[PDB]
């Protein structure tokens, strides 16, 4: 709901930076949305208004490769559930300020 | 501020002391000169030891002076010959003809 990512057990906010930049690819397959309740929160979006901007640079570059992955696989006769859940991360914190610059 | 990559403005800092303005002029992108209805001049300064966000949103008044005259205008530009001392030149225009 709100607070399991917000409570004094708050290392999982920092651990998901380790569990995205260093995790396994089947672990990263479901690791992305785990900060969703953090980004639905305004306070962690305020407590990590700049530290998430590290992670947005990681997840956007991986997001671009899927069009080089999936479309080129379809470009052979002429997995995206990660990409489904990757965009589930970016949806709450895409509205906030100071993230639009690296978005553009 | 103006962050062109952000597309909007931004409050860098602000002086809090209620002085009734008459005329302002930027001096050297660090120091800011202002005029007052109480016939006075003062320079504010963007702060340097920005140890927190509260100590960097507060402009500091560096310098106070009673130019006993009401300042309307400020402008750049000297009135003497450029022969190519001090740095910069700000003239001002008042209500008694005192440049």
């Amino acid at each position: 709901e709100t607070a399991v990512v917000f409570q004094e057990k708050e290392g999982i906010v920092e651990n998901l930076f380790k569990w995205a930049r260093e995790a396994d690819q089947p672990l990263r397959t479901y690791s992305t949305g785990l900060l969703g309740g953090a980004m639905e929160n305004q306070d962690i979006a305020a407590n990590y208004r700049d530290e998430n901007s590290q992670l947005v640079a990681i997840v956007l570059r991986r997001l671009r490769e899927l069009q080089l992955q999936e479309v080129a696989l379809r470009q052979e006769n002429k997995p995206a559930i990660e990409q489904r859940l990757i965009l589930q991360y970016l949806t709450p914190l895409g509205e906030y300020q100071e993230l639009l610059p690296i978005f553009m | 501020a103006y962050k062109p990559m952000e597309g909007n403005f931004e409050e860098i800092a602000r002086d809090f002391n209620p002085n009734w303005m008459s005329a302002v002029e930027i001096l050297d992108d660090d120091n800011f000169l202002g005029a007052e209805n109480a016939f006075n001049l003062f320079v504010c300064q963007k702060d340097s030891a920005a140890t927190t966000d509260e100590e960097r949103q507060h402009l500091q008044e560096v310098g106070l002076f009673h130019l006993g005259e009401f300042v309307n205008v400020f402008c750049h530009g000297s009135l003497v010959m450029q022969n190519l001392p001090t740095q910069g030149s700000v003239l001002f225009g008042t209500v008694n003809g005192m440049i």
